């Protein structure tokens, strides 16, 4: 398990929750409603806004330790962005589980995260045959 | 407990008043600097020519 | 049943003590700030 | 007349070092602060009986 | 047996990749990537856009299946941002994990994806106890 977090400023399209031990970690949600019109067709959208952040000093120079290095403390954020018809929610989700899975191999597996692309990467759609 | 919740967003108030605060008073303080440059300015020019 | 008040304050008078890892943190945030107000008064005699 | 005439060179030079005074002064004294705040959980044990 | 997409248009920051059955789906993975001087040590900053767009017809009457009545097209987008140093890959893919499992406890298994929110929702941070 990990430490569980309580919301701290909560509103009808706004709640964010921070942890008590670190009140720097926080995980904000926003939703956006919006009725957008299609052909003959009057649709219900909402966006999905996900922030997190993790505020935290990176990297201890080589491999010792001591009190006099107190270096400066950096952020992290991951911000994800969602949005799409209401009623396509059943279809919606499956395709963030393969939005997932598509950075999974690309982020968690390659070396994105470094700089470097990768052309030959396996990206696949979330149709399946 | 609904109002005690509610309470809380006067902190965002007071926080964009010192906003506003502040930045009037680092305005002020460069108008200040912009007229004494621009006084000692005119003395050097007239009192040169 | 449960403890006395007096009892309890003294658990937690002996309790309290400061945070060494928040004490660090704005430890550094005072170093930077001293550090950013060197950098900036470096200039004053520019100005005289 | 004559040491009326001080105003020439009293005046703006005198005005000019109540600037430069004024302008090291705010700078100096800056009085920089930090703080932070938690909200860390204090346990005290409660007999089970 | 999702359908695998390959690279359309590359550059020295992105990578669009499109279904070629289907030319509307496509994923897209910019990055772009920074250093900053912050405490007598280099940190390189890198962040890459990741959006997944899908252009599914709206859902069809309910109850009544002609064989082709088309819906216009509704945008079904995901946007997602990785902002964080070079040197903490390490634990860069921990919290991710942990922002998976947050957004999925509302919205994959809740139901912010129909507008809706819950304060009461089991949050879950990446310190664990």
């Amino acid at each position: 398990a990990n430490k569980p977090m309580q919301p701290i400023t909560s509103t009808a399209n706004k709640i964010v929750w921070s942890d008590p031990t670190r009140l720097s970690t926080t995980f904000s949600a926003s939703l956006l409603r919006q009725r957008v019109k299609v052909g003959i067709a009057e649709l219900n959208n909402v966006s999905g806004q996900y922030v997190s952040v993790y505020k935290r000093p990176a990297p201890k120079p080589e491999g010792c330790a001591d009190a006099c290095v107190i270096m400066p403390n950096e952020n992290q954020s991951i911000r994800t962005v969602i949005s799409g018809s209401a009623e396509n929610l059943a279809t919606l989700k499956a395709e963030w589980e393969t939005h997932k899975r598509n950075v999974d191999t690309l982020f968690a597996s390659g070396n994105a995260g470094l700089g470097f692309l990768d052309p030959t990467a396996a990206i696949v759609s979330s149709d399946t045959t | 407990s609904s109002f005690l919740d509610a309470l809380g967003y006067l902190g965002s108030l007071i926080k964009d008043f010192k906003r506003r605060r502040f930045f009037l008073n680092k305005a002020h303080q460069r108008i200040r600097n912009k007229l004494g440059v621009s006084f000692a300015e005119r003395r050097s020019q007239i009192v040169s020519k | 049943t449960f403890y006395s008040p007096k009892e309890i304050f003294n658990r937690l008078k002996d309790s309290l003590v400061p945070d060494t890892g928040l004490v660090t943190q704005v430890w550094a945030d005072n170093n930077t700030k001293r550090m950013d107000f060197l950098t900036a008064m470096a200039e004053i005699p520019q100005t005289l | 007349s004559l040491w009326l005439s001080f105003r020439y060179e009293i005046m703006p030079l005198y005005y000019q070092s109540q600037d430069v005074l004024d302008v090291i002064a705010n700078s100096t004294s800056e009085f920089m602060t930090s703080r932070d705040f938690v909200a860390k959980a204090i346990n005290i044990g409660i007999p089970l009986e």
